[PDB]
């Protein structure tokens, strides 16, 4: 059971990075830069959760 | 067998947002309606900071002779926001309106006040002929002609 | 002709005077999409009982996500639940025996399955602990 | 601004360029032979707009644009303009001002 | 007007061990009955703090550095710290701030002054009315340039007082980030002669001011016939703060209640590894 709880919890936790990116929530890329720029930002956050 | 498709969500319905009971507006009214002004050889400064402006009351009121903004498209102003306010408040001749644009030349735009060639700001201006008036002739504005 | 110069100056400083926020009406019980003070969220809102100490405005959680705000205007707590999901599920015996089938909802009280329909009302609504199965008969 | 995914007032408002562009682009300056110094105003541009305009899209129509809040009529009044502009295309400007 | 007043006695500086203070909340999330790690400028755990006393025959207030925060603390009675001074050079040669709370109003404002070397107030004391009457106020001799000003709603504060031991225990820290001036503060009822104590509490946040200057030194105002005077019994301590990891633990009001330092011993660092207050074998 711990070993279960705990993978899952760091699972969620992987959700607050960066990974290079300007910001970890998405919609604050989408609402400050225009879609020729957000979209070299939200690359790599995809890259990372993936 | 028993297979898997098609997730499914609840697909929210409306919007909805909220804010702080926002009261502390600037006073405007002491300097756009005061009493009396200076005149443009003596220009009055006002600074007006740490309030709540409100360009909409203004904007769509027509008793302004001109209202032209150039750093700025007159509907953003309620949608972006600043650091400092100034007002430079004076009274001019209703033929040299048009000098007051930054880079243009001309007595008051070369000898009392000049606007630079990057001015972000905006200009509002409005006659006040029965205000301040006289069949006399109110000669307490005074303009500079001479300089060097 | 009186006149009046404005002398402001954009994003290079903290600002002091800024103004332009508006607010709408508070709703409850169903899944909408909020902006509380910049915290821009969805889920549905409900009435608590959590303390907050009156400095504080958020609520957060083990794995760090907010779970209960206070709201701006009038000073009362709600809490936050995220509106259901799930999978689908299609049970069916053989083509090679007959064209019909059932549908399980997984982990969804059916209350509300309606959000193809006909197999949303059809013939049954049956709940069980794995969730809303339709087209079966018990 | 010609360039895709570019932004500006030509960008903006009559010809936008899609961001998947797969062509050249070709500029050339004309001023010994399309510039007057009288002013060759056949030329116009829009300044207003409702909103931008989709990509490879070509708009033509004239009503005129409504700046201010209040609602217009006729051909003309406050705050509310005719959105066509004309260039002072003259030999004499500086650099750039040729067409 | 300002004169240097110099009758007093000498003694070195003075250091003592602050034990557990100076913890605050570094956010404003309410949590409830968990443990969280943050990084942030604490005061670090069993320091060395500086110590200055005002008795009887000593007056005692020299201008400090002020780098990344402070951590000022004060066990008092009959209300004789009273001011504050922030800026870079404090002359004039660069812009600077100033925090007071006199006897009527509490004032704040960024000015250009030009300090003199021993600023201060002055009360008199029991001239047959009974009543301490503060008259003396040399702070500044200019105020050149102002860029920000703001005055608070006048009050009454009492300006008499005299205790076996000191009641008021006020603990301040003040902090300086990317042109934010964070303040906050606690106060507490103590009975203690001339230590502070051991024990723990939180600090609440209380202000922030968007003034934007650099800001590298302070002094205090201290509540005192250009020669002798009276200095009611109090003493004030100086800590300065760095850059800690502390484990802070929230109880089932999200109140702090116990925190954890992960660098004072080994302990503590397995402690902080494990994420709980107890170890096993
Ligand atoms: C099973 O029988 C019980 C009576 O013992 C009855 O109450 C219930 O409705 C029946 N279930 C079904 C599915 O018919
Ligand atoms: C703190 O100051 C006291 C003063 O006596 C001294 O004994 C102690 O060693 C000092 N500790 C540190 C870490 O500087
Ligand atoms: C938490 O606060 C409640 C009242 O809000 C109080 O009854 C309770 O005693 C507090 N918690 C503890 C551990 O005392």
């Amino acid at each position: 059971v711990n070993q279960n709880a705990q993978a899952l919890n760091t699972l969620v936790k992987q959700l607050s990075s960066n990974f290079g990116a300007i910001s970890s929530v998405l919609n604050d890329i989408l609402s400050r830069l225009d879609p020729p720029e957000a979209e070299v930002q939200i690359d790599r956050l995809i890259t990372g959760r993936l | 067998g028993i297979y898997q498709t098609s997730n499914f969500r609840v697909q929210p319905t409306e919007s909805i947002v909220r804010f702080p009971n926002i009261t502390n507006l600037c006073p405007f009214g002491e300097v756009f309606n005061a009493t009396r002004f200076a005149s443009v050889y003596a220009w009055n400064r006002k600074r007006i900071s740490n309030c709540v402006a409100d360009y909409s009351v203004l904007y769509n009121s027509a008793s302004f002779s001109t209202f032209k903004c150039y750093g700025v498209s007159p509907t953003k102003l309620n949608d972006l926001c600043f650091t400092n306010v100034y007002a430079d408040s004076f009274v001019i001749r209703g033929d040299e309106v048009r000098q007051i644009a930054p880079g243009q030349t001309g007595k008051i735009a070369d000898y009392n006040y000049k606007l630079p060639d990057d001015f972000t700001g905006c200009v509002i201006a409005w006659n006040s002929n029965n205000l301040d008036s006289k069949v006399g002739g109110n000669y307490n504005y005074l303009y500079r002609l001479f300089r060097k | 002709y009186r006149v009046v110069v404005l002398s402001f100056e954009l994003l290079h400083a903290p600002a002091t005077v800024c103004g332009p926020k508006k607010s709408t009406n508070l709703v409850k019980n169903k899944c909408v999409n909020f902006n509380f003070n910049g915290l821009t969220g969805t889920g549905v809102l409900t009435e608590s009982n959590k303390k907050f100490l009156p400095f504080q405005q958020f609520g957060r959680d083990i794995a760090d996500t907010t779970d209960a705000v206070r709201d701006p205007q009038t000073l009362e707590i709600l809490d936050i639940t995220p509106c259901s999901f799930g999978g689908v599920s299609v049970i069916t015996p053989g083509t090679n025996t007959s064209n019909q089938v059932a549908v399980l909802y997984q982990g969804v009280n059916c209350t509300e399955v309606p959000v193809w329909r006909v197999y949303s009302t059809g013939s049954n609504v049956f709940q069980t602990r794995a969730g809303c199965l339709i087209g079966a008969e018990h | 601004q010609i360039a895709p995914g570019q932004t500006g007032k030509i960008a903006d408002y009559n010809y936008k360029l899609p961001d998947d562009f797969t062509g050249c682009v070709i500029a050339w300056n004309s001023n010994n032979l399309d510039s007057k110094v009288g002013g060759n105003y056949n030329y116009l541009y829009r300044l207003f707009r409702k909103s931008n305009l989709k990509p490879f899209e070509r708009d033509i129509s004239t009503e005129i644009y409504q700046a201010g809040s209040t609602p217009c009529n006729g051909v003309e009044g406050f705050n509310c303009y005719f959105p066509l502009q004309s260039y002072g295309f003259q030999p004499t400007n500086g650099v750039g001002y040729q067409p | 007007q300002c004169v240097n007043l110099t009758t007093r006695t000498q003694l070195p500086p003075a250091y003592t061990n602050s034990f557990t203070r100076g913890v605050y909340y570094p956010d404003k999330v309410f949590r409830s009955s968990v443990l969280h790690s943050t990084q942030d400028l604490f005061l670090p755990f069993f320091s060395n703090v500086t110590w200055f006393h005002a008795i009887h025959k000593r007056f005692d207030n020299p201008v400090l550095p002020f780098n990344d925060g402070v951590y000022f603390a004060s066990t008092e009675k009959s209300n004789i710290i009273r001011g504050w001074i922030f800026g870079t050079t404090l002359d004039s040669k660069t812009q600077s701030l100033l925090i007071v709370n006199n006897a009527t109003n509490v004032v704040i404002k960024v000015c250009e002054f030009q300090f003199c070397n021993d600023p201060f107030l002055g009360v008199y004391y029991h001239k047959n009315n009974k009543s301490w009457m503060e008259s003396e106020f040399r702070v500044y001799s200019s105020a050149n340039n102002c860029t920000f000003e703001y005055v608070s709603q006048p009050f009454l504060m009492d300006l008499e007082g005299k205790q076996g031991n000191f009641k008021n225990l006020r603990e301040f820290v003040f902090k300086n980030i990317d042109g934010y001036f964070k303040i906050y503060s606690k106060h507490t009822p103590i009975n203690l002669v001339r230590d502070l104590p051991q024990g723990f509490s939180a600090l609440e946040p209380l202000v922030d001011l968007p003034i934007g200057i650099n800001i590298t030194r302070f002094q205090t105002l201290l509540a005192l016939s250009s020669s002798g005077w009276t200095a009611g019994a109090a003493a004030y301590y100086v800590g300065y703060l760095q850059p800690r990891t502390f484990l802070l633990k929230y109880n089932e009001n999200g109140t702090i209640t116990d925190a954890v330092d992960c660098a004072l011993d080994p302990l503590s660092e397995t402690k902080c590894t494990l994420k709980s207050f107890t170890v096993e074998k």
